[PDB]
């Protein structure tokens, strides 16, 4: 999961929580 | 621990949780899984979540949102918590 380029909903959601 | 208010509690329990108190990490986890499992996110731009005509729209008070708006989402989440 790359927070510079999430491609998936759960990676966006993980990035929300950093 | 934090205590979800009534609608968020219903949403969390719909994912399989049974308890009334959670850590924040658990709330975020089950909320994210609710959206994933229920396929509420847009297929092409997957940070977009459709809330209309769903429990989640009832408790956030919006028809949609972008996960990229971090402060906005946490603001909606905390409005549905007693911390
Ligand atoms: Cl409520």
């Amino acid at each position: 999961c790359n927070c510079k380029a999430p491609e998936t909903f759960l990676c966006y959601w993980r990035c929300l929580q950093h | 621990l934090v205590r979800p208010k009534p609608l968020l509690l219903k949403l969390l329990k719909s994912v399989g949780a049974q308890k009334d108190t959670y850590t924040m990490k658990e709330v975020l986890f089950y909320l994210g899984q609710y959206i994933m499992t229920k396929r509420l996110y847009d297929e092409k731009q997957q940070h977009i979540v459709y809330c209309s005509n769903d429990l989640l729209g009832d408790l956030f008070g919006v028809p949609s949102f972008s996960v990229k708006e971090h402060r906005k989402i946490y603001t909606m989440i905390y409005r549905n918590l007693v911390v």
